[PDB]
């Protein structure tokens, strides 16, 4: 059974290809103690991964050795997929093929790295490097539709008909669920909370999955928030203090169709979708706008599969139905798509054998990943 | 000159009263305010008056009262205010009637000036009365309007939001050398 | 305001108060409106029974048209003998009146809506007609042609529905045309207008908005229309027509496309005047500007130091 | 005098009748401040025009109101045309006579709404609308010839014999200097220089003039690029930090001959002039391809002239010249052809003039200009 | 004229608009008696304000109403503005404009109670609230520059172009002169000498104000210290007892550019300035990087100009040129820009006026001061 490691932004999914789930689910962080280690041997390590660092991380100066999809810190990086392999799923990858992913309009120097790596130092026996917003459509169980991934470090739209991708009309984006919780730490300033370790910064990310949401009329909900008792909610911190937060549980997704929040130019993600189904040949179109396909876990926000059926609605001909596919799993469907190719049997003769690796050096990839 | 009932618009510091000749009532009564935010440009057609822009203070407009002491003193807010009066609540035509529009007794020229060129050049209206107020608050006081109910000599005090005056009248001629103003009223 | 209400908002909020009031006042009140319409509003026999009653110049072209048959349809009960002085009236009783808040929105809409619903007549008419001509040219398209151009000349309506206006419109088998024979009579609103009627053809012929009925425009007036009276091609008059196809008029359409057609000409009017409201604030704002070229005249001085009411002040 | 203006699609050329060059040449930009401005006594401005947009771009959104040599945007072209008058050439419209220019299988609209502009809001006395490739025959003192005109927008090829214009053998396409921009920003990602707003697109812009080149092989200079650094340069951003290139110095102009690189389906600009001779009358062929005269920013490109006639001698019958007359002056040869046909004592009879404009409406223009 | 009345968290800085420097200077304390009453009569006062307590402060329990640029308390923050208005500058409120001041990112409510209790208790005829960081470019003869203010408890960088503020990149940190003091209380325990009380705190803060200075190389400068008495000397107490000095004259200081010293998880001054700029369009990066402004107390350490252009030259491309701006007189810059600003023509129609605020509510500050 080959391995599925969607190396995300902010977790690391992995598993078995042919299981229905990610295996392990964690977060995408190595974690250095940042304090006088006052005490001879109590179990203390020179550096912690993933949940350790987690539940330590009052101790910790955490980071992600990923920005925006992109490998920014290798010797973090490592022990992240080591601990994956050794300590999460337990296996030795020198047996199990792996099916690892990137989003599209990464670096080369990215991908020539990260199976540099894998054969060089885990002897993976073979390897591969699907683009998540592919593995996704398998997941969906379609072959036309316009993949809306976005995650914890970037957002994208590739567009796919009758297996096709179109890669002149990929639109990338890199602004995600990071770029929103460094926001929603901006606009807790506002309202009078302070947090700004990167410790505290995880906790501003937990706020944002249990009370924020997407305001299907946003000027109207500004309009009703600043009117109301009944918007407001609360959340204990991890010390037992009770924040409230209002008008500010919508702001911070809304961000998502309005990058000029935080000082971005973009268009939203309703328009960047629009104008990369815009940029498509003509008579594809109308087989995109029925299959939006919505995946990464910063579409879990409550109402925005409405919101953005909504926008799109607005912008598109009216004369032709819009639907955007939001799966109840969609947080792991990258993942899901990965566990679905790395076991089709028409799929087990496009891998790189470290054969391949061994021949040619990294720049195998290219000319055998899309 | 055309034969279609007058529009009369009372534009008070407080409220605005608006409606046409003979009615039994305003045909409105709501508060002098504008609501203004604080590719194309359209911040001048975004704006809403009356009790239609109180509701507007939490959607994050800017409520300023273009009168205020009586007087007209935003020219820019009191032109959009009476556009959208004419053609959102009165919903009528300028060009097809007479309007009789209201002022303190010490109000400057420039303020009647600024009135007539926005009625007729902006609105391009039929033709203006522009009435000293507190000379109209004399015949409301009638039983009615025939010429046996009238008591053409009294004096009028008169006090709204914004100024309080004392007009005597006699015989049916304002008695101007006499009129008293006081810049202090409900507001 | 971007765009105008199709309804009458003082009998909307004037009914809105009494179907909620638990103690109704008499009333007494003529409404003007757009177009030279005037509605009546009052109470005669019990301050209980509201009369509502409208006046239209143009009503007995538009009771030829039909539409006597379209408001018994709407108003039902409510229907009342016309009022003297005025062409339709309606009386609606506020103890015999619809039980729900939302029944009775709906009827203070409808009530306060009657304007565009006395003027739709020829609209339904053309839109029901176009519906039958649709199913005929579907049965010969050879003979399509021919059923359209005899329909073109017979099933033609023109309303003069006020004196510097004429709305021509006929159907076709795919289409109503609608054609307003357009006059500003107000010169600087003829100078405003020349640029509001040229750059509203221009707009059509844009990428964005091609899914709009096509708008055309000339000043003489489209073949069809050569011999209606009332329509002269001299008198300094502009012929924008429209052309629904039966995309702009379909089923959940055809309400707000009547709706929103006959307001045309009152859109574009407004505009006129809100564009002289915009070009003052634009003005006023190039004059704040040359105060800067007459203030590098005035020699520095520090005027003395005052507190905020203007009165002297003694410090720094 | 009359005016002259090339109203490219990405520059404006401007100037006067009988002068060798263009008196301004500006970028065809508006920009809006994207920020709030927080000093008083600055001198805070609504919108900003040609080269002070460009020089402010830091803090502006910057638009192209003219898309594919087609006019989209026509208040931001107003602006263009008020400041070419009375900012630049800083002379009364009503004043001069005035040439404008246009592409070949425009809309009629577009013709029409630039006449209807000219003579009822800027007043001009006479105008003229002449073809941008017809032009590029008179700076090149010819009268037979085939161009191959490419600018910002647009690229098209006019065949003329005599002077006679053959207008069934137009060829034009959609692509052109600024589709270039598109996809040099694109593949920039690939080293791993993220450029995204509408001001990176102009330092993006820049790095394609100042680096850019036409390999004469593409496979072979693929293959040697990949061996070695010597066709590498490197450029300082206005960062300070340097990019350095690499096959993308070359990958993207062959994008002209190549198409199918920005996804497209269409003939290079090889194929379109080896189609237009040969939708030409076969007498004519025979002396169009000995006088193939280029124009416009687009084919400025290092080694293009060669690249052009390796291309054409392979397409055409070997046994006849192909020679390719691509002048130094080309970048403004547009301009300087106009300044030319608005100069000639034959073309003074020619103009649309005011009294013969509003006797007829803008419909007049068809009916005197090609 | 109108105030210009910044109340920082350590000292008060008052005077009126056009006025060359503050003319009422004064510790931002309240003093309250700790001791037994003993002697009736004796001109005795509840509590005491600004120097007034500073002078007596051997019997007071001194506390700052502000902390980090927020008002803690209120009750003694009017007793401030109460001594400002009526005690050092002897005028009355009710007749002159005040403008206040805040640092960036504060809660809503700070600047809301600070609007109402200028109205409804000091009768203001009209105020405004003008960010700190602003402020201090006026004062420095500029309309482009990044700000770095640092007062007794808050550190921010706010980047402007073109009088434009970029709001996307204001970096606020929680340290400043008053953590560098507990710092000092910190590192003087270690020599031999106690500092503990509310008083004692005022002693290590006149140390702090005139034995320390900031290395240019800290590491090296630790070896000079640790090896020769040169870099040691000493202060004279109240008590007139001598406390001798060495390396805590500059670890002090070097708490800035190392908050891991106090605790903290940060960036240091120099890092922060950086992180700023790189948060900026490209474009404007260079115009930032020559216009770095040094402003508030905490900037006057010898050497910390040399060492912040060091530092920064280190993080920023080689190829272009730093400035730090370090006037001798910014310590007052914040108070001098808003008494330009206060005087400038277009700014007496930006002020709050009475008679809005009483028609508006204390929430116009929101929708007029930023
Ligand atoms: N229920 C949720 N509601 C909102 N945001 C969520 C939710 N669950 C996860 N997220 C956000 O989604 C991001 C993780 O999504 P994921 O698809 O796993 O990204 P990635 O693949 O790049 O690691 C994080 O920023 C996280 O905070
Ligand atoms: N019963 C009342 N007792 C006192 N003041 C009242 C009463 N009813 C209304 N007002 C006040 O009357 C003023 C409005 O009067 P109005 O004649 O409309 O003034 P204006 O013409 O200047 O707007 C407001 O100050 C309002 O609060
Ligand atoms: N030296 C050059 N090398 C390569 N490209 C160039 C060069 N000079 C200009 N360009 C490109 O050509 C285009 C401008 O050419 P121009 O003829 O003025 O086009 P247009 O007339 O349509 O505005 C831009 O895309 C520009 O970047
Ligand atoms: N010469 C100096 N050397 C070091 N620190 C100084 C110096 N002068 C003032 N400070 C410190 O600056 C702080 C006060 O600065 P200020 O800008 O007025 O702060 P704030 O605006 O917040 O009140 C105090 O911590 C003070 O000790
Ligand atoms: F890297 Be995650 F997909 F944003
Ligand atoms: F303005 Be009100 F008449 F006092
Ligand atoms: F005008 Be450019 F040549 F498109
Ligand atoms: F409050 Be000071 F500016 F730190
Ligand atoms: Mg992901
Ligand atoms: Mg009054
Ligand atoms: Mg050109
Ligand atoms: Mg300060």
């Amino acid at each position: 059974t080959a391995l599925v490691c969607d190396n995300g932004s902010g977790l690391v999914k992995a598993g078995f290809a042919g299981d229905d789930a990610p295996r392990a689910v964690f977060p995408s962080i190595v974690g250095r103690p940042r304090h006088q280690g006052v005490m001879v041997g109590m179990g203390q390590k020179d550096s912690y991964v993933g949940d350790e660092a987690q539940s330590k991380r009052g101790i910790l100066t955490l980071k992600y050795p990923i920005e925006h999809g992109i490998i920014t810190n290798w010797d973090d990086m490592e022990k992240i997929w080591h601990h994956t392999f050794y300590n999460e799923l337990r296996v030795a990858p020198e047996e199990h093929p792996t099916l690892l992913t990137e989003a599209p309009l990464n670096p080369k120097a990215n991908r020539e790295k990260m199976t540099q790596i894998m054969f060089e130092t885990f002897n993976v026996p073979a390897m591969y490097v699907a683009i998540q917003a592919v593995l996704s459509l398998y997941a969906s169980g379609r072959t036309t539709g316009i993949v809306l991934d976005s995650g914890d470090g970037v957002t994208h739209n590739v567009p796919i008909y009758e297996g096709y991708a179109l890669p002149h009309a990929i639109m990338r984006l890199d602004l995600a669920g990071r770029d929103l919780t460094d926001y929603l730490m901006k606009i807790l300033t506002e309202r009078g909370y302070s947090f700004v370790t990167t410790a505290e910064r995880e906790i501003v990310r937990d706020i944002k999955e249990k009370l924020c949401y997407v305001a299907l009329d946003f000027e109207n909900e500004m309009a009703t928030a600043a009117s109301s008792s009944s918007l407001e909610k609360s959340y204990e911190l991890p010390d037992g203090q009770v924040i409230t937060i209002g008008n500010e549980r919508f702001r911070c997704p809304e961000t998502l169709f309005q990058p000029s929040f935080i000082g971005m130019e973009s268009a939203g993600i309703h328009e960047t979708t629009y104008n990369s189904i815009m940029k498509c040949d003509i008579d594809i179109r109308k087989d995109l706008y029925a299959n939006n396909v919505m995946s990464g876990g910063t579409t879990m926000y409550p109402g925005i599969a409405d919101r953005m059926q909504k926008e799109i609605t607005a912008l598109a001909p009216s004369t032709m139905k819009i639907k955007i596919i939001a799966p109840p799993e969609r947080k792991y469907s990258v993942w899901i798509g990965g566990s679905i190719l790395a076991s089709l049997s028409t799929f087990q003769q496009m891998w790189i054998t470290k054969q391949e690796y061994d021949e040619a050096g990294p720049s195998i990839v290219h000319r055998k990943c899309f | 000159a055309s034969f279609n009932v007058p529009i009369i618009m009372d534009n008070g510091t407080g409220y605005s009263k608006l409606g046409y000749a003979g009615n039994d009532a305003p045909s409105y009564v709501f508060p002098t305010v504008i609501a203004t935010r604080s590719k194309r440009a359209t911040e001048d057609l975004d704006f809403f008056i009356g009790n239609d822009a109180l509701k507007k203070a939490s959607a994050g407009y800017s409520l300023d009262y273009p009168i205020r002491h009586g007087q007209i003193e935003n020219w820019d807010h009191m032109e959009r205010f009476w556009q959208q009066s004419l053609f959102k609540y009165l919903r009528c035509e300028p060009e097809d009637h007479y309007f009789l529009l209201t002022e303190p007794p010490l109000n400057p020229p420039e303020n009647r000036e600024n009135t007539a060129e926005i009625m007729f050049e902006s609105f391009n209206c039929a033709g203006l009365y522009i009435a000293v107020q507190a000379v109209l608050a004399l015949a409301a006081s009638w039983t009615s309007s025939k010429v046996t109910d009238r008591s053409l000599t009294g004096t009028v005090v008169d006090s709204g939001d914004g100024v309080t005056h004392i007009i005597p009248v006699a015989e049916g001629y304002v008695i101007g050398s006499s009129i008293k103003t006081m810049p202090l009223a409900g507001r | 305001m971007l765009s105008l209400d199709y309804n009458n908002i003082f009998i909307y909020e004037l009914l809105t108060e009494r179907f909620s009031s638990e103690n109704p006042s008499s009333i007494d009140q003529v409404v003007t409106d757009f177009d030279g319409v005037t509605f009546h509003i009052s109470t005669p026999e019990e301050k209980t029974k509201i009369l509502i009653s409208l006046s239209m110049k143009c009503y007995p072209e538009l009771v030829n048209y039909g539409t006597l048959d379209l408001l018994k349809q709407i108003y039902g009960a409510y229907v009342h003998e016309p009022e003297m002085g005025y062409n339709f009236s309606i009386l609606i009783d506020l103890q015999q009146l619809p039980a729900t808040d939302e029944e009775k929105e709906q009827l203070a809409m409808s009530i306060s809506m009657l304007k565009r619903n006395v003027l739709a007549a020829p609209f339904h008419r053309a839109f029901t007609k176009q519906a039958e001509l649709a199913d005929l040219a579907r049965k010969d398209p050879e003979n399509a042609p021919m059923l359209d151009k005899q329909a073109t000349s017979q099933e033609l309506m023109a309303i003069h529905y006020r004196d510097e206006e004429t709305i021509v419109l006929w159907p076709e088998h795919d289409r109503v045309t609608v054609v307003f024979s357009t006059k500003f009579r107000e010169e600087t609103d003829r100078i405003f207008g020349k640029v509001f009627l040229q750059e509203f053809v221009d707009a059509r012929r844009r990428p964005a908005i091609q899914t709009a009925p096509q708008v055309l425009f000339s000043y003489d007036p489209p073949l069809e229309i050569r011999d209606i009276q009332g329509i002269q091609k001299g008198d300094d008059f502009g012929f924008v027509t429209f052309v629904l196809f039966e995309r702009h008029f379909t089923p959940q359409n055809r309400e707000d496309c009547i709706s929103h057609i006959q307001v045309f000409r009152n859109t574009l009017h407004f505009h006129i005047k809100a564009s002289k409201a915009y070009m003052h604030q634009r003005m006023r704002k190039r004059v704040a500007d040359f105060q800067k070229v007459l203030n590098r005249a005035k020699p520095d001085v520090e005027l003395e130091r005052k507190t905020a009411t203007g009165r002297s002040f003694v410090r720094a």
